[PDB]
């Protein structure tokens, strides 16, 4: 989540 | 009935108007969004974007929902093209479980505010001082034993 | 604000009022008022005269061409247009076809005694003709020489937007402007699918009929005036639509606008006339006046139109309630 | 070098002068110089002449169709050329609509009695009419027969790439030339913008008032002589230009240009031609002369041409110091 | 504003002209370079290059800055567009961390004639030839031991 979610959830 | 086109930086794509209809909310199904991108020269919609994602955008609205991403395309550049396109949370939401990555867990709370203090100072030992202080300890007694 | 505005998007500057033409000019009154009427309207500033094929059998546009052919003005002060549509009882003489449109309009520039109207219109939506004989028809007119621009009147906003993808998809010439009805009981039109048209593609509006043929100057109250247009014949559609109760039910509501034209200093023709130019989406007005005095007292609705204030405007739609859903 | 150049890159070949029209023709200088005048520039090789609709409220292209008419010449050997825009002061004669370039255009082939010219020349922009209608009006007066080619004047660099852009998408001509003005104390557009577009769309220059209407000319230092354009009615613009402190800020520049003519065996005028045809760039030069003598020592400047070499251009330069940012 | 028209060999690609007016340096960005490029028969710029190469061509001047490499295409040709199209130095170095070969790094020097010799001549064993006869006796020294 260090990839992932740094430019998913916005 | 009527078709529209949309020309994604010189890549021409053609679908019929109410497969937008699909979705009235995002930025293609709205007829007072995409008012601004529309080219009366040519009779269509001139976005200067990337190229390769649109193939995969527009499936999303053939298919009824379905997002997929393309192997070109990373996920740093697919998931800004979803932010511009509007698509929406759940849409946003499909991205995570097609690629696996999975939603984080909403814990519960002891809505008070003794329950609420000890609950996240010993669940959450990264939270205080003491907390990192609590699991410093907590090592020790099993290593110990 | 501004007296010249562009039809649309188009280069042609017409004047906000327009000096129509329906059952006065050939019909109902004399010629020798027409040329009056013409004169009053041209020396305030108003070119923009209309006229249609169907009027009066083909009579409003001999007695409109012998007015130009005897006053002398210029023809590139002026800016004449022109319907199409209705030309003959044959069945090959009524539609957009392109066999009609050519002959239609011809035949039109020999009563009008002119060598080309500057806007010929389409006056009504053909099924029969495909969309692509019609846009190819027009373009042929145009580059004749016959006509500068041509536009639309009585269409649907879908079927302007069909005749738009035609002309960019074979490279002819779309349309500029559109004649929609507009008055202060039917708004739906103008003002929730035109202004939608107008920043996307960059057609007009040119509304006709302002004052719903007489209804709302106010006169139709104790019943029917003689040597008014419901008095007339074949009116009859007119005079059993205000006859009947829901003109009544029209009428109830042009008492309590009576009075707001007193508080403003002017009449309910010219708070009428003056309602329509209140936005920027509608490029023309076109009046249509009996007698001279009609006529002077229409052309004086734009000082009326600073006075139009936010406050004015909002209370009349509490009066006439059919705003439509925007 | 080379007298006959083509324009732009087209296929017309002007003269690299050509005598053009303003307050002279049909106005100051009465109609016996002026074939006085043509005949002295036709026998010289000059073949293109200019006009305007809007010069002496059209009395300067009826006095350049009647010196046609009278002297016989060949209209397949002239090139006769007119800008339009200003033609009237109703609102609906002014500007490049599709109706105006039609009309206007049309009236002048009956002031100058012929039946075609071969430029027609948008004489400013018109930020109203959208670039589309303006390339389909002058199109379409092209493949009537009323010119043979068009340009612009006093456009941008960027409205005439606009204007190209327009005639390749929807397959219509391109403009050729431009007209801007170009003299010793205004050199920035023809010198560092026009160039651009040469080699990239190949349109040419064709550049006007080169002795800043008769400053350069060397007889404004002692103050306004008798019988000079200043000293005319509505040339106040001119001559309180002149009379203005920059104006002598010209003057005192004019002084040390006068001693390098005198130093080539020249005088002010032939310099201050010779200086603008120095280039490739600038395909002709529309002079504009009041009587004989001043245009036959005006034809005569191009044996200054070869003595104006990098030596002499360069300290010239040094002199006024209004040498663009290449 | 208004936007121009490149065609890489049959494919057009359409971007706004203020796009390439970020980069002002390289070939697509300077008036003067790609004037020799235009066709004023079809309003557009025609390179005969490679095809699928552009495409990350152009999203370098789109996102910025990245610059990317597709799958299709190998280094050796990559590299060669970059070097036709002159993106520059910066954006040459950063198709060096993007595909994760790592620059060289500039050895010190001590500035003189004296330890200048001798600093080459031990670390550096592939120098001279006895910087090759002092790595062969090196080796003994730690055997033998
Ligand atoms: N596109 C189409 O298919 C279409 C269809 C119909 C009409 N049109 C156009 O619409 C234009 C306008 O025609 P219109 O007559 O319907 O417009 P209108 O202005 O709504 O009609 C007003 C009528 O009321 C009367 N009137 C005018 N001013 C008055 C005033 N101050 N006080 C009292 N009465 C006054 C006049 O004669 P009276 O007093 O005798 O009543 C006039 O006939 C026509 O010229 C035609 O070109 C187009
Ligand atoms: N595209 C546009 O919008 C535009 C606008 C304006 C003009 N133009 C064109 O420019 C053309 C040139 O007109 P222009 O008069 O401004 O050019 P110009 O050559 O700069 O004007 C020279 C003026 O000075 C005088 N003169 C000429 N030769 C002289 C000499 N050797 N010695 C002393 N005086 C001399 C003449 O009359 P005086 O002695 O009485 O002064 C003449 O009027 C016009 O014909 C027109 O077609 C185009």
């Amino acid at each position: 989540e260090e990839q992932s979610q740094y430019m998913h959830v916005g | 009935g009527e078709r529209v086109v949309i020309n994604i930086s010189g890549l021409r794509f053609e679908t019929q108007l109410k497969t937008l209809c699909q979705f009235p909310e995002t930025l293609l199904g709205d007829p007072k969004r995409r008012m601004r991108y529309f080219d009366p020269l040519r009779n269509e919609y001139f976005f200067d974007r990337n190229r390769p994602s649109f193939d995969a955008i527009l499936y999303y609205y053939q298919s009824g929902g379905r997002i997929r991403r393309p192997v070109n395309v990373p996920i740093d550049i697919f998931s800004e093209e979803i932010r511009f396109y509007q698509l929406g949370e759940e849409a946003m939401e499909k991205f995570r479980e097609d690629e696996g990555f999975l939603r984080e867990e909403e814990r519960p709370l002891p809505r008070r505010d003794f329950q609420r203090q000890v609950w996240l100072l010993f669940e959450y030992p990264e939270s205080s001082g003491p907390a990192r202080g609590i699991a410093i300890v907590s090592v020790l007694v099993i290593l110990i034993s | 604000l501004q007296f010249y505005r562009n039809l649309g998007k188009s280069g042609l500057r017409v004047s906000c009022l327009g000096l129509g033409t329906w059952v006065t000019f050939g019909g109902q009154i004399t010629d020798e008022m027409a040329e009056q009427l013409m004169t009053l309207a041209y020396d305030n500033g108003i070119n923009l005269f209309d006229t249609a094929e169907v009027y009066a059998a083909g009579k409003a546009e001999v007695v409109l061409g012998n007015i130009i052919k005897k006053k002398g003005w210029r023809r590139s002060s002026l800016v004449i247009t022109t319907k199409i549509f209705w030309g003959g009882k044959a069945e090959t003489e009524r539609g957009l076809s392109r066999k009609h449109i050519i002959e239609g309009l011809k035949a039109s520039l020999e009563r009008l005694q002119l060598e080309y109207v500057d806007v010929v219109f389409a006056n009504r939506p053909d099924p029969n003709t495909p969309m692509e004989e019609t846009v190819r028809a027009m373009t042929h007119v145009i580059n004749q020489g016959m006509a500068m621009y041509w536009g639309t009147s009585r269409w649907s906003s879908m079927e302007i937007m069909e005749a738009y993808s035609v002309a960019r998809q074979f490279n002819l010439t779309p349309p500029i402007c559109e004649q929609a009805e507009y008055h202060m009981f039917q708004r739906e039109k103008v003002e929730v699918q035109l202004p939608e048209l107008f920043h996307k593609i960059g057609v007009g509006a040119m509304t006709w009929s302002p004052l719903a043929c007489g209804i709302v100057s106010g006169k139709y109250d104790s019943g029917i005036p003689p040597y008014s247009r419901a008095s007339l014949k074949g009116y009859q559609w007119l005079k059993d639509k205000i006859l009947s109760e829901e003109g009544r039910r029209q009428q109830a509501k042009l008492k309590e606008l009576q009075a707001i034209a007193e508080r403003l200093g002017c009449t309910l023709p010219q708070l009428a006339i003056a309602w329509c130019l209140r936005n920027e989406g509608v490029s023309s007005v076109l009046l249509g006046a009996s007698n001279a005095d009609q006529l002077m007292e229409n052309i004086g609705a734009i000082q009326v139109l600073p006075k139009l204030s936010s406050s004015i405007i909002h209370e009349i739609d509490s009066i006439l309630g059919n705003k439509p859903y925007s």
